[PDB]
């Protein structure tokens, strides 16, 4: 069968940037008739399906944006980004579509650089609805930061609280390259009602009081 | 409109059979290769066969031979893919296409002895721009679908992905508006699960 071979396995560059990646096949995809390499270019973004770039190595689909060209022939091809976007966040794979069976490469995975970016921190007591089923969440949002690797905070009347802490990442964002976390503090209803002030921080502060 | 129409999220136990289905439509059904495509989470994509309805030719890798049978009905223009002796490996999204060019939305299987449960949806309004919450706890399996609205306010919208503790999947969402949209202007999370065919608006309101 037909390896293909995608290289770098991920690469990140800041928008306006150009980028190149290869992907090479261990046998020829050029067909003898025609003189069309069939070797297809797809992108993938953050939860949506692969969509078609370039097919028959160099050829663009409608709608795709000039800045992606695609080319090479017979055991080596390239895929190039002449001004990288925001919304180019996305992993690239490449198809062979010369003989069965099709088989993808590996993918490369293209992520943005950016300025650093403080998060907006919103805090959010137990509602009303689940305080009546018994249970008792706290709810902190930490959106539109840069880098990832940010450092979320809770504390209880004061002292520093790690039990029951659930943290999840968002992708990151195709129009502004930032990223965004939910922190969520989970407790029973009465271990909530045995204290007062809840904090969520980053530094950037969210609190509240039961009063 | 070339369109390719996958069926909707599924639930097997452990060695059952689930037969995908993806009815094809603005296009000659007969005149065109229908490729399948395996995707397991954060993993790449794996070429699973492919069928030619206009014959009946058909074509696999050497992973998927017996565990994936492709068919197709040229009277219902509809392919079909058996997964069979299931395990938990089987767990991904699969997808549809006719050759490069057009994809299926992707079909979601979880392959699990466990029961499905649906979620508990809670309204997150602020402490007595305006960012509000929507939490959605206890759910099996993935996936849920959450939107604020009518979808209008996705530019600000950020839907983190299900953190699983304790067998069940927890989400949470946040929407950020300007100050005079909320509340004078009503905003309701809209959570769907297929697994349990639940659906329930939690309408956002003052504390
Ligand atoms: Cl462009
Ligand atoms: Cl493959
Ligand atoms: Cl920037
Ligand atoms: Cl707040
Ligand atoms: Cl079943
Ligand atoms: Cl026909």
């Amino acid at each position: 069968q037909i390896v293909m071979t995608q290289s770098p396995s991920s690469l990140t560059v800041t928008a306006g940037e150009k980028v190149t990646m290869s992907c090479k096949s261990s046998q020829s995809l050029l067909n003898s008739g025609n003189q069309k390499n069939y070797l297809t270019w797809y992108q993938q973004k953050p939860g949506q399906p692969p969509k078609l770039l370039i097919y028959w190595a160099s050829t663009r689909e409608s709608g795709v944006p000039d800045r992606f060209t695609g080319s090479g022939s017979g055991t080596d091809f390239t895929l190039t980004i002449s001004s990288v976007q925001a919304e180019d966040l996305a992993v690239y794979y490449c198809q062979n579509d010369y003989s069965y069976p099709l088989t993808f490469g590996a993918g490369t995975k293209l992520e943005l650089k950016r300025a650093d970016a403080a998060p907006t921190v919103s805090i959010f007591p137990p509602s009303s609805e689940q305080l009546t089923s018994g249970g008792a969440s706290v709810v902190c949002f930490l959106n539109n930061f840069y880098p990832k690797d940010i450092n979320v905070k809770w504390k209880i009347d004061g002292s520093e609280r790690q039990n029951g802490v659930l943290n999840s990442w968002t992708d990151q964002d195709s129009k502004d390259s930032t990223y965004s976390m939910s922190s969520t503090l989970t407790l029973t209803k009465d271990e909530y009602e045995r204290h007062n002030s809840y904090t969520c921080e980053a530094p950037i502060v969210k609190s509240f009081n039961r009063n | 409109q070339v369109q390719l129409q996958q069926s909707g999220a599924e639930l097997a136990r452990p060695g059952a059979s689930v037969k995908l289905s993806c009815k094809a439509s603005g296009y000659t059904f007969t005149s065109y290769w229908m490729q399948w495509v395996k995707q397991r989470p954060g993993q790449g994509l794996e070429w699973i066969g492919a069928i030619y309805p206009g014959d009946g030719d058909t074509r696999y890798t050497q992973k998927f031979k017996g565990k994936a049978t492709l068919t197709a009905d040229k009277s219902s223009s509809t392919a079909y893919m058996q997964l069979s002796s299931l395990a938990s490996e089987d767990s991904a999204v699969y997808y549809c296409a006719r050759r490069w060019d057009y994809w299926g939305q992707g079909t979601t299987l979880t392959v699990s002895s466990a029961k499905t449960t649906a979620p508990s949806v809670y309204p997150l309004a602020p402490v007595c721009s305006v960012t509000l919450g929507c939490l959605v706890k206890g759910y099996f399996p993935e996936p849920v679908t959450l939107t604020w609205n009518s979808g209008s306010l996705s530019s600000g919208v950020h839907t983190f992905p299900a953190v699983l503790q304790s067998d069940l999947y927890t989400l949470s969402s946040s929407v950020t508006v300007t100050s005079s949209t909320w509340p004078s202007q009503s905003i309701t999370c809209n959570v769907a699960h297929p697994a349990s065919s639940t659906k329930v608006d939690k309408k956002i309101e003052p504390r």
